[PDB]
């Protein structure tokens, strides 16, 4: 089963976390990270493309973002609004698509 | 913008109800629906994937669904326990998405 893992999950304000994707799907195509609990248009962080490795920014870019090919997200120079839940999406090849919520904390 | 129209809105037991979905993005790679107001794996109750045509029953399939290419989902046989939200995911060809949340209700 999907999960996202923090590390670490205390993070200190203006340092980083990585979210870690374990149990990624094998006919994975893509990838959707959003703040908060839930799917939410209005919460994208970023979208990625693995193929092309192509990175489409949504509204809750923050440009400290980055999205790695193994769906993992670094957070950096982190700060108390980014504290709180994440959401990745992973869209497969048949669209059965399957999600999985991590969370960090910042100090 | 995309939206869903309950037909009917407010149905009888042992009817049916079609979620009618308008405006549709350019670009559709395929769609999924979900039982409740949120993209959840758990709750998928059946997608379609454009380019080969397949239909994946998830989850919260209960046999009495069927999805058409434009999108829409018609319930068969509804019963009071239906009454509440449903949300359809459209994953576009560049695997970003849009969701839309419609609602009925079964007296
Ligand atoms: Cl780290």
């Amino acid at each position: 089963k999907l999960t996202i893992e923090s590390t670490p999950f205390n993070v200190a304000e203006g340092k980083e976390v990585l979210l870690l994707a374990h149990n990624l799907p094998q006919n994975r195509i893509g990838y959707s990270w959003y703040k908060g609990e839930r799917v939410d248009g209005n919460s994208l962080i970023v979208g990625y493309v693995i193929g092309t490795q192509q990175a489409t920014p949504g509204p809750a870019y923050s440009g400290r973002e980055t999205i790695y090919p193994n769906a993992s997200l670094l957070i950096q120079n982190v700060t108390q609004n980014d504290t709180g839940f994440y959401t990745l999406q992973v869209i497969k090849s048949d669209l059965v698509n399957e999600e999985a919520t991590g969370q960090f904390h910042v100090y | 913008q995309l939206t869903i129209e309950a037909v009917p809105s407010n149905a009888a037991e042992g009817k049916e109800v079609l979620l009618l979905v308008h405006n549709l993005p350019q670009d559709p790679r395929g769609y999924n629906w979900y039982k409740g107001e949120t993209v959840d794996a758990n709750r998928r109750i059946i997608g379609y994937v454009i380019s080969n045509q397949q239909i994946t029953p998830g989850p919260a399939y209960s046999n009495r669904e069927t999805i058409y290419p434009n999108a829409s989902l018609l319930m068969r046989n509804v019963t009071r326990n239906d009454t509440g939200s449903y949300t359809l995911q459209v994953i576009k060809l560049n695997l970003m998405s849009e969701e839309v949340t419609g609602q009925f209700s079964v007296h």
